[PDB]
């Protein structure tokens, strides 16, 4: 019983980063075979982070202007291009600890693990969600470029996300490992906003099969409606609309408690429009988004790596 | 207040 | 900015979990040197979970009945004997993984990571505090016996909990690394209770003061408050009393803030009385007390390991 | 209910 918010465990992650310095600015990169990720503003100086010219700024300037630490060992680097907003560093030595991977774009909603790291060391691990916005709600401070967001499967890692910068909100955007921006987002530090976020519906519904799961029942109803009816409401309170894929999906769900989901989409309905009650569900006076269906299975199914 | 690319110094 | 449940990096204490077998029951088990450390219930069978005598059922039972498995490796039990609630099996091979370790005994209101395990393999990693009753409110399921709270200290992992048992309000009890249960629980079958749980104050306004260096003051006002009025106000609330030691702890966030400590006191006073309309402080609408002093300082200012 | 000895059969 219980339920957290869990992390994915994280060693084989920690064995891929290292530090990268060019001139006095340093960030962190991600070391896999005999190449090193990292965000491309690394080739800013203080002064030029405004209105850079990426590809200005890169021409002038060679491998031995890149300083790449593992621990205690410099790596050496031997070629250096641009992938989008992602330099990739080659370098001398494949990372004997390179784990199984995949590179992978994730979609809003979907979850995965930060290993927050500053000078390629690790400060700590969290779960984060891609908001339907775009954005990441992380913790993340001045030299945390270059941590990287990622699930993992049986033994692969996918990487999903590499941090850029942070919002005026003091929220966060970054890129996959492509250097693709989720969300309109570049990385230079003119004026720009997050924009209106929405819930993820879908999670709180497999948030509240979780509290099932875990004998928080009193907010299910003798009541019933349909995916139509509960939609008009859901929009109401800038809830994502839910779509017969996300009913789907909380499937295995609905299946292991005896709950349809549609029996479940009206409990939500009651919550919305009337609240708590001044009650709390897993231990919060809010309903979660941050869990997605197959988070709250791996959880309560005791799912290993 | 403005974003920031979170590198260090 | 932001903020999260933040655990530690778990790849250290990854590569000390095995699995422990002992006839059909399982479980894992902590392999630091040349000693696996378990919790002594694996030599239970079915019969025996109401009133085992674990003395009696431990000396019917030879080296070769212990099955020890590293990933897919098994593990040659050399010796074995009981120390309190675990039990320690000398094997012929030092983990050539073992980390610079200790073990200690926590107090209730400090927090540790738990990498959650299942057959010797990890699950995922979360953030737990040491409740004022002596219970953690874990994520656990059957097979988690053996899984351990741990903190880092750059690069000495400190052993502070290994998981034994959940009881019926679905929190978890356990041991440190000496078997000495926390709390007043043992490990039988027979009817056990949580007493009632308190709120950790300091926790609560540490984590005031990281929502304050985060940029949010919304939630103080002009008071002061003497210790003794605080204490009297906020243990209706079934807060646990505040100390001056637990005072001193804050200094560093009081210092580092400008808000004096019984100044925070008063803004938790009326947050008590009055909720947070509608508000939120760093993304939840309760007051969170399983963030330390120390844990803030960490994560607002990117301590690493 | 009881407490339970979480170990796995």
């Amino acid at each position: 019983s219980g339920f957290r918010k869990m992390a994915f465990p994280s060693g084989k992650v920690e064995g891929c980063m290292v530090q990268v310095t060019c001139g006095t600015t340093t960030l962190n990169g991600l070391w896999l075979d005999d190449v090193v990720y990292c965000p491309r503003h690394v080739i800013c100086t203080s002064e030029d982070m405004l209105n850079p010219n990426y590809e200005d700024l890169l021409i002038r300037k060679s491998n031995h202007n890149f300083l790449v630490q593992a621990g205690n060992v410099q790596l050496r680097v031997i070629g250096h291009s641009m992938q989008n907003c992602v330099l990739k560093l080659k370098v001398d030595t494949a990372n004997p600890k390179t784990p199984k991977y995949k590179f992978v774009r994730i979609q809003p909603g979907q979850t995965f693990s930060v290993l927050a790291c500053y000078n390629g060391s690790p400060s700590g691990v969290y779960q984060c969600a891609m908001r339907p916005n775009f954005t990441i709600k992380g913790s993340f401070l001045n030299g945390s470029a270059g941590s990287v967001g990622f699930n993992i499967d049986y033994d692969c890692v996918s990487f999903c996300y590499m941090h850029h910068m942070e919002l005026p909100t003091g929220v966060h955007a970054g890129t996959d490992l492509e250097g693709n921006f989720y969300g309109p987002f570049v990385d230079r530090q003119t004026a720009q906003a997050a924009g209106t976020d929405t819930t993820i519906t879908v999670n709180v519904l497999a948030w509240l099969y979780a509290a099932v799961i875990n004998g928080d029942r009193w907010f299910l109803n003798r009541f019933t409606t349909t995916l139509n009816d509960f939609n008009l409401v859901a929009m109401k309170y800038n809830y994502e609309p839910l779509t017969q894929d996300h009913v789907d999906i909380l499937g295995p769900l609905s299946a292991q408690t005896g709950i349809a989901v549609l029996d479940m989409c009206a409990s939500l309905k009651e919550l919305l429009q009337n609240g708590m009650n001044g009650r709390t569900i897993l231990g919060s006076a809010l309903l979660e988004d941050e869990f997605t269906p197959f988070d709250v299975v791996r959880q309560c199914s005791g799912v290993t790596f | 207040f403005y974003p920031k690319l979170q590198s260090s110094q």
